[PDB]
């Protein structure tokens, strides 16, 4: 066994910048690095539990309904992670907030539940989880990191550029806080990944 | 009847004086391959060889049947080819007066003329390769029928000779010509022409068609685009009125009329006027003695359309009645493109789509309706100065490959 | 009446794609040709139009705290119960595609399967339920959200068609300049931000 | 040896015009306007000035600001007695360092581009630092004009391809880029005059606070009539305060054919709908509801937008059909953000940007309803 | 457990309501039973199949096989079927190898095609026509270096039906082959040991199928001559698997049976009075010996003839006394061949180097109407890229060149 | 085939939906203990009096707080069980609320309590401040937040939001320290007793006295705060109150 599986969906196969999977959520929490890194650890967790899954009972699941039988195991999977966190762990339970419903849409769940899982062993399937939710946490950290310093002066809620209103030279970009930033931010990391993958670029 | 609105008007020095004289007698004339498209030959004549007036000097491999026939008889002086051996042009040095001779008919009897025969006698004497199918702008295949033929009896081309006073010399060969364009055509003949008025043929088959307006007006796309909408199952025919002329007095006295008349005009002819001359005379010969000093360019054909006639191709072309002579001196849309389009299309969008190269888009927006020339006026207004005209024909080569 | 007023806050004032950013995976993905544009959003109109009213009755009526019963909220089976009822819908769509299936579902491919977990259709859901809309108001904004997504998706296949033209550098040609091309767009939709009901 | 008719049946003569030809046009279009709006910078800063300042106080504020003193230097005078030369000498200290900044920024990625993708340079770039030069308030920050400059030059035209191959108009991408990048230099009170320390409303601000009534230049105590607004004696960016300036230049090249007139005649008939159905609708509460469309006109850069950005060639629909739609949907887009969008003062940038999104789609609503009749031979 | 009850009766309602609504329109929009298709509108030749699976496996099946050398890959483009209806439009893959022009006729790739509901087909006979022999090994002698003459002779005592220039597609099983196996000639051994190929050995994981053109005209009877070159890893890949299909037959001797799997191709030449160019080259020795001796006693034609067999030594060269033997009794048909690096004891006193270069040099330079000639060629992609860029710069038309490349 | 789809689907369907009705009903109990003992976290947090454990949180809330009920149609105290009062419930009945107008509606709630519950905090035996719970609708959830008012009835001394479901990173910071650390010492009402506290999209003046930057990309959550004081602190919430309180 190796750790190519685990790797290939970083940079080869990125759930984002290849795929088209999971870009709703990143323009919303890239805002800032602590919640973008709540967001993969989440995205990695639910991917792989419920790709495992889904191979379990792969053979069985038919084409007609699999999608019900996909998006249940994940809903279930959501949920009773949300539920486990509220009673146990009550603070945190609040830091998922709106998570339950931002992880069950992401793309790269049902995505890679019907790619990977329905045509994979579920121990395999798994390290797809993990891989897939590693890439898409490397594309959102890293829109997040330039979106959190040049928009707030802040990493991790630790000030790196002093803000004006702390009596700081930088003044802070207001468009690295909305939407916008984050399309043009990967947009760029794809060119980068692309001009540097060149197997990855589209024909003409 | 028709008119139109959109276009242009080149108001170019030196305008013909409408007066047919005698040009400078001419001892050489050729056929150009480049011409004629698609055409790939298959050479009947060697260098030295002697030819009779409407003697066979190719055929086209892509198109059976076919003969392109000599102009005049004489001696096959050479051969010009170009990269990958591309037929340039087959140059005959005029010498003597013979010809071949084909079946000639009484007038009253051409508009009752079987069609398979007309075709044999065109296609015999070379006067077959007058045709242009529109959706290709192609010689007609042998076997191929068109339910609309188009006759082009006006020139709006700049410093263009006049059809009326060609037409008024041969006016039994005009209605002789169109008498037989009536028994070949599978529907109706458009003689489409300006106000002025013109030989008419008795048969119900041939319509007058009048088109007034500026320059597009007077082009066989433009006449089709109105009264017979071409795509690629609606073919049309086009031939201008010197050869349908040429027509008439083939199937009335059996011989190859060879003889034409075409404006020598511009800033730097000293007397312009209307000059005969013969199919692919030699413009250097014909413009001796004509031209102001300096360094001109002949070109034929009009300014807007027309060949260079410089080398290798500095011979009359075959679908080109004037000689115009001139003194050498991104796709951004200001709206001066549509100014020039009467055409019901949308001008901008259809040239982006050739300079872009979507062929399959071309073809939705119109470009199986037109020829190069009929892209003139929207590549003189370019202000990229682009040349569609070759973005055109590259647009469709490409859908008659894949197609 | 009041109804054209929520239809306009549900096609411009909150577009899905461009003013919420919802769907944004198949919104960037499809989003070359017209055409398949063109169907995409006619689906998720269908979708949308469908699924939010469903839900809005099953909500109120089984969901809703103390309906069935008197003491008993059936509220945490709101997500598995929505996203389930999503997933039927789009399980049958998939079969309708093949009668309509040749000039989408090959294109589509994997995302006809993806409509079911688009941002923009849970979304709506939970906006029905995150406020209470009557069904006739759940109609009215299903259909007007759908309406709007379709509007951004059909856009930025408009705009992409005319990249014929363009000289994108390789690396940027697809993916990287549509989410380019998506960004500038939600750059216009913002005019709308200060507008309000 | 001899190359085949393909190249040699090039059409034989050309218009004179050029795409270098037609920037210098737009170019020049503007000078109007640009002089204008130096003299008006000159003349705002300096009212504004006296206004707050006397004495020792003003000398100190002079000597306190490049700006002033350099005027003072160059043979200007900031008292109010100051003439023309002085107001425009004024007003060019801060024009112009913009325009350089924007053109040595914005240049450079035009070339870079150019130099690494082994394209050649394109003379659009001049109409493009000129006319974001002329749309920014006079006050902006250098450092501010470079990043506008370089969001508008390179995520707007050059990731596309360059000159004629983007599909927005990349000098409002760039102000857009700093309207909400950094509002607080593009937006307000303290921007839109040079006088250090002053606050003042500019006309649209006021009418949507209080009425028409409202239109008063703080420094001088006068009204602002229509007149003023017209022939743009009044506070705005430099460039688009006055309507006559840019109507002159906007003729020229509306009479060249580069600039559209259906585009123009668009705008215009967007703009006087929608404002006279909020003028007959009215509205008791919201003042922007009675602005009327002559006076929507005077206000704002609706002109500039109208006659030298809303007719950006490449941007805009390339039909006729879609030409008239594209305009009607900018005048009445930046209506809608005038009056019913409290957060927005002026809706033109963001009006053009929203039809710029949609001018493709038009186009494709006229094209296929072309082929629908070319498909059935126009019922010929 | 009050609550939770009431759940999960009330959670599986919504479910069967919804999988009811599934499975009701499951029925009323997915056919059911089996897939019927109509292969070239003969009730007989209608092939009834259950849903799921490729065009290719159920045409297979029946008693049609359509010709496929990709396989379930869609690169080839060997296994065009004309769909008259079914099947909707055409995959962007299968546009790669079929024109727009040729999708307005119908034509299809049965391998990307997914087999879902009723189609039509109409094969033609060529197609239909495909019969499984099963013949002996009576000669594998080696002509070259790397080339190997085989006559498989057919058991069925009746000689095989197939036009000049065609093909016989050879299958074989999963197998384990080593070099050291083949016999080979001390000539041609010599130049084999210095490089030892006998040390590869070959392991077929999976039956194979290949394609491999005929060496006999039709008129010959009973045996079915192949010319066969020995697969050997790329110059610039050593780090490569050996011959898999080559290397087996290369193993098999006198005795041996092999199968044809039937006739195919689509190489021939026209029947006109034009002036006839063979450019030879490796095992395109195969069909070029076929063509000149159809053209010499199967047609007895009197048009001109010229053949140019590309060498790299006079070891390579085989079949010279037949074609010595064409030429001498028949003047019409005259045959040439150069060494693209004679050896020191060949002493070549004829022409050298490459017939892209030696046929041009010779022939077609001073050819008048080098265009009016068919051509034919078939030889390594080298020489066949050469030749037609040297063609294409004399102006002969696609349709005058007819190109049988083998790789 | 239709016998293994639908064994397949409720066999799934059962353990499925047994796991989460488990999950969420028995856990429900201890969630619904941890969530209150935040609310009395918050009120301390938000009233500037450090506690940490329930027990001091529990402890230090009773002996700290005073909860009271007020009547919002007249802004004076009223008497009944305030330490046990439930605004949440009461403004679901008929009886204990009312129904808001569409005009009147500005923090687009659908009821509005008649009596809701204050409470006080006194560093010995008087108030050294008033903490008021607001709430209004988000684009995802309501949003609930705690206001503490100092005596002056005017100056705001803190604010928190102790509910709220909007997305973290965009409508989540009505948690973010920063954001809420800004409020403090801002001006709730006018020279003219009109509500004054006003969320600035893309950032309010600073200094601002009633100016608190609004949540960046997250306009319609922080048009829900702004809909959540321009009613709570208007005629129909604790506007009155808020006079009296300022008187006394
Ligand atoms: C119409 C037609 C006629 C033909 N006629 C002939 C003919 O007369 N004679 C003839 O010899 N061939 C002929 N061929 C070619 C034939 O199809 C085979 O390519 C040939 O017989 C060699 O078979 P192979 O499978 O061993 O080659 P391959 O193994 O497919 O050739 C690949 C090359 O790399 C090596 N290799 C082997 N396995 C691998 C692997 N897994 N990955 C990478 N490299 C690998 C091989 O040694 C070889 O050098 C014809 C083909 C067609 C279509
Ligand atoms: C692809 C998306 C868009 C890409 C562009 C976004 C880039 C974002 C990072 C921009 C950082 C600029 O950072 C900026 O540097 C300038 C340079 O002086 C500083 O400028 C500071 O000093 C200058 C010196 O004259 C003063 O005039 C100015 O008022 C002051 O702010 C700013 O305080 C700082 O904030
Ligand atoms: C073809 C080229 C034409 C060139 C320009 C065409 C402009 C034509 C005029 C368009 C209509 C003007 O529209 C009319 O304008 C005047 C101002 O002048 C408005 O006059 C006023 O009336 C309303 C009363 O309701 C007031 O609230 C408000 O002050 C203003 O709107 C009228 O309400 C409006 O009905
Ligand atoms: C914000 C306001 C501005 C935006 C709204 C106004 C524009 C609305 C655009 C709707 C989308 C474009 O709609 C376009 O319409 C044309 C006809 O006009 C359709 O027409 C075409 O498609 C149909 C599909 O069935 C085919 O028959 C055929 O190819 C053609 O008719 C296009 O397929 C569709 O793409
Ligand atoms: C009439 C006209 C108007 C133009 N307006 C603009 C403009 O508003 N902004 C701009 O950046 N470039 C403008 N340009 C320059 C150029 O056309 C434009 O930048 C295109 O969007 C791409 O180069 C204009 C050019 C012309 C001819
Ligand atoms: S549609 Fe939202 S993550 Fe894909
Ligand atoms: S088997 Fe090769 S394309 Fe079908
Ligand atoms: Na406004």
């Amino acid at each position: 066994e190796l750790k190519k599986s685990v790797l290939a969906p970083v940079l080869d196969n990125n759930p984002i910048a290849l795929q088209v999977l999971g870009v709703c959520s990143a323009l919303a929490v890239t805002t800032k690095l602590e919640t973008a890194f709540v967001m993969t650890l989440a995205v990695m967790f639910v991917t792989a539990l419920s790709n495992f899954f889904v191979s379990l009972i792969r053979n069985h699941i038919p084409n007609s309904v699999r999608i019900i039988v996909q998006m249940a195991i994940i809903a279930s999977l959501v949920i009773v992670v949300d539920q486990i966190l509220k009673a146990y762990l009550y603070d945190i339970s609040k830091q998922l907030s709106v998570f339950v419903g931002l992880i069950i849409t992401n793309c790269i769940v049902m995505g890679r539940a019907e790619a990977f899982a329905m045509k994979s062993e579920p121990i395999p399937s798994f390290i797809d989880g993990i891989g897939n939710g590693l890439g898409y946490g490397f594309v959102l950290m890293t829109v997040g990191f330039f979106r959190e310093l040049l928009g707030s002066g802040k990493l991790f809620g630790l000030e790196v550029l002093p803000l004006i209103s702390n009596g700081g030279w930088y003044q802070p970009n207001g468009l690295m806080l909305l939407a916008p930033s984050a399309f043009f931010l990967i947009g760029f990391m794809i060119w980068a990944i692309r001009t540097f993958k060149p197997e990855q670029v589209e024909a003409k | 009847m028709i008119t139109i609105k959109k276009g242009l008007d080149l108001p170019i020095a030196g305008t013909p004086s409408q007066v047919i004289s005698d040009g400078k007698a001419i001892k050489k004339v050729a056929l150009l391959g480049e011409e004629y498209v698609g055409m790939r030959p298959t050479m009947h004549v060697r260098v030295g060889d002697e030819v009779k007036k409407a003697q066979i000097l190719f055929e086209d491999k892509k198109n059976p049947g076919v003969k392109f026939t000599s102009p005049v008889s004489g001696k096959v002086v050479e051969i010009n080819r170009g990269a990958k051996r591309v037929l340039q042009s087959v140059v005959i040095e005029v010498a003597g007066d013979d010809q071949v001779t084909f079946d000639k008919f009484e007038a009253n009897q051409l508009a009752s003329l079987n069609r398979d025969a007309i075709k044999t006698q065109l296609v015999e004497s070379g006067l077959w390769t007058a045709f242009r199918t529109r959706p290709f702008s192609k010689v007609p295949a042998i076997d191929s029928t068109s339910e609309a033929i188009f006759v082009t009896a006006m020139d709006t081309n700049p410093l263009a000779a006049e059809p009326t006073v060609v037409i008024n010399e041969q006016s039994e060969a005009f209605v002789a010509g169109l008498d037989v364009l009536s028994a070949l055509t599978t529907g109706k003949v458009y003689v489409c022409k300006k106000g002025t008025s013109l030989p008419r043929s008795q048969q119900p088959n041939v319509e007058e068609h009048v088109f007034d307006g500026p320059h597009p007006a007077g082009l066989a796309g433009t006449h089709m685009h109105f009264l017979y909408p071409v795509s690629a199952d609606h073919v049309a025919w086009s031939i201008n009125y010197q050869d349908v002329i040429a027509v008439g007095q083939l199937f009335l006295t059996g011989e190859l009329y060879t003889q034409r008349v075409v404006s020598l005009a511009g800033p730097v002819v000293n007397k312009p006027r209307l000059v005969r001359t013969v199919m692919g005379a030699s413009l250097e010969q014909l413009v001796d003695s004509e031209i102001m000093p300096g360094e001109v360019r002949i070109i034929s054909g009009s300014v807007l359309s027309g060949t260079k006639a410089t080398g290798p191709h500095a011979y009359l072309g075959r679908y080109h009645l004037q000689v115009s002579v001139l003194r050498e001196g991104s796709m951004v849309p200001i709206g001066n493109y549509e100014k020039v389009m009467p055409l019901d299309m949308e001008p901008t969008l259809l040239l982006r789509d050739l300079c872009a190269g979507d062929s399959d888009s071309a073809v939705r927006l119109g470009a199986l309706e037109l020829d190069e020339e009929d892209l003139a006026l929207c590549t003189f207004v370019c202000p990229g100065k682009y040349e569609y005209g070759q973005l055109l024909r590259e647009c469709l080569d490409k859908i008659e490959k894949e197609g | 009446e009041h109804y054209i007023s929520l239809l306009v806050k549900s096609i411009f004032i909150e577009n899905m794609a461009l003013s919420f950013f919802l769907g944004m995976c198949t919104f960037l993905a499809v989003s070359k040709k017209v055409k398949t544009s063109f169907g995409l959003g006619i689906a998720v109109i269908v979708v949308l139009t469908i699924s939010v009213p469903v839900n809005n009755l099953v909500y109120n009526l089984v969901l809703k705290p103390d309906a069935l019963v008197e003491g008993v909220d059936l509220s945490f089976l709101n997500f598995i119960t929505f996203i389930g009822v999503i997933a039927a819908l789009v399980q049958i769509l998939e079969m309708i595609l093949d009668r309509f299936f040749p000039p989408l579902y090959n294109a589509l491919g994997i995302f006809l399967p993806l409509i079911t977990v688009n941002c923009a259709i849970f979304g709506g859901v939970s906006f029905m339920v995150q406020r209470d809309y009557s069904f006739a108001e759940s109609v009215v904004y299903g259909f007007g959200s759908g309406v709007g997504w379709m509007l951004a998706i059909v856009a930025l296949a408009g705009i992409r068609e005319k990249m014929k033209y363009s000289d994108v550098p390789p690396g940027l040609r697809g993916l990287g300049i549509t989410f380019i091309t998506a960004g500038l767009m939600a750059l216009g939709f913002m005019s709308f931000s200060g507008v309000q009901l | 040896y001899t190359p085949g008719l393909v190249t040699k049946r090039s059409s034989h003569v050309r218009d004179s015009v050029d795409l270098k030809r037609i920037m210098i046009m737009v170019w020049l279009a503007v000078f109007p306007a640009m002089f204008w709006g130096m003299y008006n910078a000159g003349g705002q800063a300096i009212a504004a000035l006296n206004h707050l300042y006397s004495g020792d106080q003003l000398a100190a504020i002079v000597a306190g600001n490049w700006h002033y003193w350099l005027t003072e230097m160059l043979g200007g005078t900031m008292s109010s007695d100051a003439g023309w030369g002085s107001k425009m000498l004024l007003g060019a200290t801060y024009f112009l360092p913009i325009y350089a900044t924007v053109f040595i920024v914005g240049g450079f990625w035009e070339v870079l581009f150019c130099m690494v993708r082994k394209h050649e340079v394109n003379e659009g770039f001049f109409v493009t630092s000129i006319l974001f030069a002329l749309i920014v308030p006079p006050t902006l920050p250098l450092w501010q004009a470079a990043l506008g400059i370089t969001f508008g030059v390179v995520v707007a035209k050059e990731v596309f391809g360059g000159t004629g191959r983007n599909f927005l108009n990349p000098a409002l991408a760039g102000r857009a880029f700093l309207f909400f990048a950094y509002p607080a230099q593009i937006s307000g009170d303290l921007v839109w005059t040079a006088a250090d320390g002053y606050s003042g409303a500019t006309a649209l601000s006021q009418w949507a606070q209080g009425g028409a009534g409202a239109l008063i230049n703080n420094a001088t105590g006068q009204t602002i009539t229509w007149m003023d607004a017209f022939i743009g004696n009044i506070p705005g960016s430099i460039g688009e305060v006055s309507t006559l300036a840019l109507m002159i230049g906007a003729a020229f090249i509306v009479y060249m054919g580069i600039a559209s007139w259906r585009i123009i005649g668009g705008v215009m008939i967007g703009m006087i709908l929608l404002s006279t159905l909020f003028n007959v609708i009215g509205s008791d509460t919201n003042a922007m509801f009675n602005m009327p469309w002559h006076w929507h006109l005077v206000l704002g850069g609706f002109a500039f937008g109208m006659f030298f950005m809303a007719t950006d060639p490449v941007s805009a629909s390339f039909t006729n059909s879609g030409k008239w739609a594209y305009g009607i949907l900018i005048g009445v887009m930046c209506v809608l953000i005038r009056v019913v969008n409290p957060a927005y003062p002026e809706g033109m940038m963001l009006a053009i940007l929203f039809a710029n999104l949609f001018a493709p789609l038009f186009d494709h609503v006229v094209v296929e309803r072309n082929i629908k009749r070319r498909l059935a031979r126009y019922g010929k | 457990m009050s609550t939770i009850i009431f759940g999960v009766v009330m959670f599986t309602l919504i479910i069967l309501a919804l999988v009811l609504v599934i499975l009701f329109a499951k029925s009323k929009l997915v056919p059911t039973g089996d897939i019927t298709i109509s292969i070239n509108g003969d009730p007989e030749k209608a092939i009834v199949t259950q849903p799921g699976g490729k065009l290719l496996t159920a045409l297979a099946g029946a008693g049609v096989f359509v010709s496929s050398a990709c396989g379930g890959g869609g690169s080839c483009g060997q296994c065009r079927v004309k769909i008259k209806s079914g099947g909707g439009d055409i995959l962007p893959t299968e546009l790669d190898h079929i024109s727009k022009g040729e999708a307005r006729e119908g034509e299809r790739l049965a391998c990307q095609v997914a087999v879902k509901a009723d189609m039509d087909l109409e094969l033609p006979e060529e197609i239909f026509g495909v019969k499984k022999w099963e013949c002996t090994v009576i000669s594998n002698d080696n002509k070259a270096t790397f080339i190997k003459e085989l006559k498989l002779a057919i058991p069925d005592g009746e000689s095989v039906p197939f036009r000049a220039g065609g093909y016989i597609q050879i299958e074989a099983p999963a197998h384990h082959v080593k070099y050291a196996d083949f016999d080979v000639p001390e000539k041609y051994r010599g130049d084999w040991d210095k490089f030892n190929l006998f040390r590869y050995e070959s392991k077929v994981d999976e039956p194979i199928i290949r394609a491999y053109s005929m060496a006999n005209y039709p008129e010959e009877f009973g045996i079915i001559m192949l010319n066969v070159r020995i697969a050997t890893p790329p110059p610039n890949n050593p780090n490569v698997p050996p011959g898999q299909m080559s290397s087996y037959i290369w193993s098999l001797k006198a005795g041996d049976k092999c199968t044809i799997s039937g006739p195919f191709g689509e190489f021939f030449a026209k029947d006109t009075d034009a002036e006839m160019v063979f450019i030879g080259g490796g095992a395109g020795m195969a069909p070029m010996r076929s063509h000149i001796f159809d053209q010499l006693k199967r047609l007895k034609s009197k048009r001109k003839m010229s053949y140019w067999y590309g060498a790299r030594s006079k070891r390579e060269m085989f079949y010279v006394e037949d074609f010595d033997g064409l030429a001498a009794e028949n003047d019409n048909f005259v045959w040439h061949c150069a060494l693209s690096d004679p050896q020191p004891e060949d002493n070549w006193t004829g022409y050298t180097g490459f017939i892209h270069n030696v046929l041009y040099e010779n022939y077609l330079k001073d050819h008048e109407a080098p265009e009016d000639c068919e051509y034919y060629m078939c030889g390594p992609p080298m020489m066949n890229a050469a030749v037609i860029n040297m063609l294409k710069n004399l102006g002969v038309e696609e349709e005058n060149i007819l190109l049988d490349d083998f790789g | 085939s239709i016998k293994k789809t639908l064994f397949v689907v409720i066999a799934l369907s059962l353990v499925c939906s047994i796991i989460v009705s488990a999950a969420a009903v028995g856990l429900r109990d201890k969630q619904k203990e941890n969530a209150a003992l935040d609310k009395q976290s918050k009120i301390l947090q938000v009233a500037g009096i450090e506690a940490k454990g329930s027990k001091q949180i529990v402890e230090l809330f009773n002996k700290s707080i005073e909860p009271r009920l007020v009547d919002f149609n007249t802004g004076d105290f009223v008497e009944g069980d305030a330490a046990n009062y439930d605004q949440r419930k009461a403004a679901k009945e008929a009886s204990e609320s009312i129904k808001l107008t569409a005009e009147q509606d500005k923090a687009k709630i659908q009821r509005r309590a008649n009596v809701g519950v204050v409470y006080l905090v006194k560093d010995g035996d008087k108030t050294s401040k008033v903490i008021l719970p607001v709430h209004g609708n988000g684009l995802w959830s309501m949003m609930y937040a705690f206001v503490a008012v100092e005596t002056d009835g005017n100056t705001v001394s803190g604010l928190t939001y102790y509910e709220q479901g909007e997305t973290p990173g965009l409508g989540g910071e009505v948690e973010n320290p920063a954001w809420r650390a800004q409020w403090v010492g801002k001006k709730l009402f006018d020279e003219n007793h009109k509500p004054a506290i006003k969320i600035v999209k893309g950032g309010a003046p600073q200094g601002s006295e009633h100016g608190v930057d609004g949540l960046s990309g997250a306009t319609l959550t922080s048009n829900g705060v702004q809909n959540t004081f321009d009613f709570w602190l208007g005629d129909m919430g604790f506007g009155p109150f808020l006079t009296k309180v300022r008187d006394g």
